[PDB]
């Protein structure tokens, strides 16, 4: 029953610090390599560090060397990893997974061990101003198909940084329910819009809300979706 | 930098031989191994020391060199295996993973369901305008979106965003957003996108006011 | 360092291997001296024991049969002839002792033993 869990991640501005844990469990912590693996927000996987027990068994990728240190305690049978001087690229899921002790001795063409089990990642984001969102409503057509589909959104406009999340009804209406990747603006700003097709005949005498939350700023949204005038 | 692999995308049937590259850092001789991500999961893996099958992993996968390269095949493609596989090496003291492979379910073309929405009164008094066109449901994912206000086509001040495959449908959606000032908009009356999908084009659009 | 393994390799299924360990004290104290394996996934598991004062060997079902645990005439190796290789063999192997005696039904247990070796990797694949 190998697990390793991830914390201590949230938010962190340029310069600042912050401290990861991995808890692991259901193995012998000696006989394993702990690494590090992120992943930034729509990108592919970046190794980090990794750390055997004790300090000699460590290092880090190019990116990272100077600014990171890994760390262990084998009587708490964590790993941490000890952020600083962050970067906005820096933010990123962070994965902790599980290697061979001596993975890097043991490497060569014909043997890579890889990493068996991994965490379920902790977001940290850096950000450099932080600002909650607009709602604005996307209003459906009184030119909708009257025996057919029609489609009504929310457009969430001007906040910063990600993430957003959108639900309609408090998460009842999930049915035909889109809601797209931001977009970073030239302002410096991140938008989307969350749109949903619902039956036309509907429009009259059925109610529909879309749920914004902006958790980096505590802010959360609810706007009625009406037809025009 | 990391490792390239061979098909960056690609769109295959359930029931495909599909088959990913492993282009090594010039002079890096390792064993691959290979994981498997879903959106919103953490990586599996799958292959390691080159084409051993790690457990669990169905028998439809293996692993295998190619030259000085390293390929990945799925013999009979499965609806479970849609998903991004990366590559992944340790050349002396470093790991690197591979930049990746989409693998996406092939599917009969689709028209996109086209709709526009023109800003709120609520947004036009903070003096800016969003006027947004939704490409609904379709496949596959290439499509050309334009805007005309009174006819003058628009660049440089659009900007578009597409959802993932849906898991129900496997078709697409896209947003496109046209950005104006309030002084601008105000200015005009008639707002079109035109949505062209192969031979045909879809236009839909609004009078400001009506 | 106290024990060092070495003779991994790639080998086609069927194929054959042989694996050294070399210790490094008087080889007199020595009352075990085994090979364990580790697959990614899997738990260390004891393959082949050797009690050294008999010379009585001691097998996990799983390759009873198939290798062969053995010193020869230098008291500080131990060797481990591995034939009829199955992908499932695939793992590295490590070489473990003990000074401390053990009755002989924990001979194959991981926590009977005092120090290892880094390891030797062998992957049996087609
Ligand atoms: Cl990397
Ligand atoms: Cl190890």
């Amino acid at each position: 029953e190998v697990q390793l869990v991830e914390s201590g991640g949230g938010l962190v501005q340029p310069g600042g610090s912050l401290r990861l844990s991995c808890a692991a469990s259901g193995f012998n912590f000696s006989y394993y390599s702990i690494h590090w693996v992120r992943q930034a927000p729509g990108k592919g996987l970046e190794w980090v560090a990794y750390i055997s027990s004790s300090s000699s068994y460590t290092s880090y990728a190019d990116s990272v060397k100077g600014r990171f240190t890994i760390s262990a305690d084998t009587s708490k049978n964590t790993a941490y990893l000890q952020m600083n001087s962050l970067r906005a690229e820096d933010t990123a899921v962070y994965y902790c997974a599980r290697g061979y002790q001596y993975w890097q001795y043991h490497a060569s063409w014909y043997w890579n061990g890889g990493l068996d089990y991994w965490g379920q990642g902790t977001l940290v984001t850096v950000f450099n101003q932080i600002k909650g969102p607009s709602v604005f409503p996307l209003a459906p057509s009184s030119k909708s198909t009257s025996g057919g589909t029609a489609a009504l959104g929310c457009l969430v406009k001007d906040y910063f940084p990600e993430p957003v999340t959108v639900s309609w009804n408090s998460g009842a209406l999930t049915s035909g329910v889109h809601t797209f990747p931001a977009v970073l603006q030239s302002s410096g700003l991140y938008s989307l819009s969350s749109v949903v097709t619902v039956p036309s005949s509907s429009l009259g005498t059925q109610t529909y809300i879309c749920n914004v939350n902006h958790k980096p700023s505590n802010t959360k949204v609810d706007k009625k979706v009406e037809p025009k005038s | 930098i990391q490792m390239t692999q061979s098909p960056s995308s690609l769109s295959a049937s359930v029931g495909d031989r599909v088959t990913i590259t492993c282009r090594a850092s010039q002079s890096v001789s390792s064993a691959v191994a290979w994981y498997q991500q879903k959106p919103g999961k953490a990586p599996k893996l799958l292959i390691y020391s080159a084409s051993s099958l790690y457990s669990g992993v169905p028998s439809r996968f293996s692993g295998s060199r190619s030259g000085t390269d390293f390929t990945l095949t799925i013999s009979s493609l499965q609806p479970e295996d849609f998903a991004t596989y990366y590559c992944q090496q340790s050349s002396s003291s470093l790991i690197t993973f591979g930049q990746g492979t989409k693998v996406e379910i092939k599917r009969t073309v689709a028209a996109p369901s086209v709709f526009i929405f023109p800003p709120s009164d609520s947004q036009l008094k903070s003096g800016t305008a969003s006027v947004v066109c939704l490409l609904n449901n379709f496949y596959p994912r290439e499509a050309k979106v334009s805007w005309y206000v009174d006819n003058a086509l628009q660049s440089g001040n659009s900007q578009e965003s597409v959802t993932e495959q849906d898991s129900k449908d496997s078709t697409y959606s896209l947003s496109s957003t046209l950005t104006l000032s309030k002084a601008d908009y105000e200015k005009h009356k008639v707002y079109a996108c035109e949505v062209t999908q192969g031979t045909t084009s879809v236009t839909k659009s609004f009078n400001r006011g009506e | 360092r106290q024990l060092v393994e070495s003779g991994g390799g790639l080998v086609q299924p069927g194929g054959s291997l042989r694996l050294s360990c070399a210790a490094s004290g008087s080889t007199d104290s020595i009352e075990y001296m085994t090979w364990f394996r580790q697959a990614p996934g899997k738990e260390r598991e004891g393959v082949a024991a050797l009690y050294t004062h008999t010379g009585n060997t001691y097998y996990a079902d799983s390759v009873k049969g198939r290798f062969i645990i053995s010193r020869d005439k230098a008291k500080n190796m131990v060797y481990l002839q591995m034939n009829s290789l199955e992908p499932e063999d695939t793992a590295v192997y490590y070489c473990g002792a003990t000074r401390k005696y053990v009755p002989v039904r924990f001979a194959l247990d991981q926590s009977s033993y005092d120090y290892w070796g880094k390891g030797t990797p062998v992957t049996v694949s087609s």
